């Protein structure tokens, strides 16, 4: 699992893959793990699609009488500290990195990382799931704050590609959505078009000479690809 | 003679006898007088002294709900403080919860809900006070009286007690969409200076709250220098 969740100006960016793996094998191979919780608040779930999927419900639900009820729209922030207490509570029981993310017009866009433990940490931008562990250097590298809405887009889905091209529990499509004050823009990039994979990427055409045929010098030439030759 | 007992029980005309008579012990309290502004909101509470050896501050009719909201109890004081015990406890959900300052509407009728509660079952009786709910929270500055039936009403200015209808008369003078908070803690005291019995209630003060732009939207006692 990919999930990550950029600020802009306006608003954010999830994005995530679409993998759900039983170890070995992909279950699901088009999850949607970017979850609605309110119209301009979505989560990334990683772990425990069970948990998370479970967690996102309950918490959705309680945010939707929140915002009936003080008549009013709900802060991201409240969204994040409603999934702590959840993701706290219930730390030894579940399993799930959860990045909650949104719009709301007093504090803007606003990324919150939730991590196993129940902490939550409002960032820039938040990485979770097997795949996270790819990206921390991948950010530190290209990601520059203040990136356009279109930018932070086509940054976040190199991202997600650049994760799931090494991580064998990620992969899949790439999908993101836009929350600011704007309608929300989801888009789903399939993996025959995905920004990188390594089988595309020119640097890992020419294969390890590993095989080598049986030569009268210590001269590496190619593999061995014919019996003949 | 058994229409009454309870606040369980309509009467005929369709109206809880119990929560009329809980309303009356307001209405034979002493004066209270509020006004939101764009500032923030004011509220003025005429406070009887049984006694000549009281304390400054005691029997303190205004308390804090939260860092932008607090209560003024026009009533029984005991009651009142229950409500304020409840809005607190609601305030202190909300920021615990859902990570917010409540909200005043929303404070409001949380402490309606609850005053009300005590007009539904024959266990309980009704409150003996009408809370007046000053915020000044997301929605602005916002000014509520829950009343014993746990009706919630917002107002620009509200006067509860035994001279809540002169007090009205006064309120009305003033222009609400013009005075700030610094004016209205003059007029709101003078108004309470005014309609207060000199030979009935020798001994009083008027405690003086707000939760304005000045006081960094924070619900505080007015200093004693502003109060006259």
């Amino acid at each position: 699992t990919t999930i990550l969740a950029v600020s802009y100006n306006g608003g954010v960016v999830l994005a995530a893959d679409s993998r759900t793996s039983s170890g070995t094998y992909v279950v699901n191979r088009a999850s949607n793990k970017l979850t609605k919780l309110t119209k301009k608040i979505y989560c990334c779930r990683s772990g425990s699609a069970a948990d998370t999927q479970a967690l996102a419900e309950r918490v959705s639900n309680y945010l939707g009488s929140y915002q009936t009820d003080i008549g009013a729209g709900v802060n991201v922030a409240t969204a994040a500290n409603l999934f702590q207490k959840m993701c706290y509570m219930n730390r030894w029981n579940i399993s799930a990195g959860i990045i909650v993310a949104g719009y709301d017009p007093i504090n803007g866009g606003s990324v919150y990382s939730i991590p196993s433990g129940g902490s939550c940490v409002k960032l820039d931008y938040a990485l979770g799931g097997s795949g996270s562990i790819f990206l921390y250097s991948f950010f530190d590298a290209n990601y520059k704050p203040g990136m356009s809405k279109s930018e932070c887009v086509a940054f976040c889905q190199r991202a997600v590609a650049h994760a799931y091209s090494r991580d064998g529990s990620s992969g899949g499509l790439i999908r993101t959505i836009t929350l600011d004050a704007d309608e929300p823009e989801d888009q789903t990039i399939p993996w025959n078009r995905s920004p990188y994979c390594m089988e595309k990427d020119p640097k890992y055409v020419t294969q390890a000479t590993q095989n080598q045929p049986f030569s009268s010098s210590a001269k590496i030439t190619g593999n061995r690809m014919s019996s003949t030759g | 003679s058994g229409h009454d007992q309870s606040t369980d029980v309509f009467s005929a005309e369709g109206r809880v006898f119990q929560v009329e008579y809980a309303g009356k012990a307001v209405d034979n309290s002493s004066t209270a007088v509020a006004a939101c502004c764009k500032d923030g909101v004011v509220v003025a509470v005429e406070k009887v002294h049984t006694s000549r050896m009281l304390e400054k501050g005691s029997n303190n009719r205004i308390h804090a709900v939260d860092r932008q909201a607090g209560i003024c109890i026009c009533g029984l004081l005991p009651d009142g403080r229950a409500i304020v015990s409840r809005a607190r406890q609601e305030a202190e959900n909300s920021r615990d919860i859902f990570a917010t300052p409540i909200r005043g509407s929303v404070l409001a009728n949380r402490v309606g809900e609850f005053m009300h509660a005590y007009t539904t079952h024959f266990a309980y009786r009704p409150f003996g006070c009408s809370a007046i709910i000053a915020s000044y929270a997301d929605d602005g500055p916002q000014l509520f009286v829950s009343d014993p039936s746990g009706t919630v009403a917002g107002y620009y200015g509200v006067a509860l007690g035994k001279a809540k209808t002169v007090a009205k008369s006064e309120l009305e003078k003033l222009d609400f969409s013009s005075l700030t908070c610094d004016e209205a803690v003059g007029k709101l005291a003078s108004i309470l200076h005014e309609v207060h019995d000199k030979q009935k209630d020798k001994l009083y003060e008027v405690e003086v709250a707000w939760v304005c732009d000045k006081s960094d939207r924070k619900f505080v006692h007015v200093p004693a220098d502003m109060v006259p």
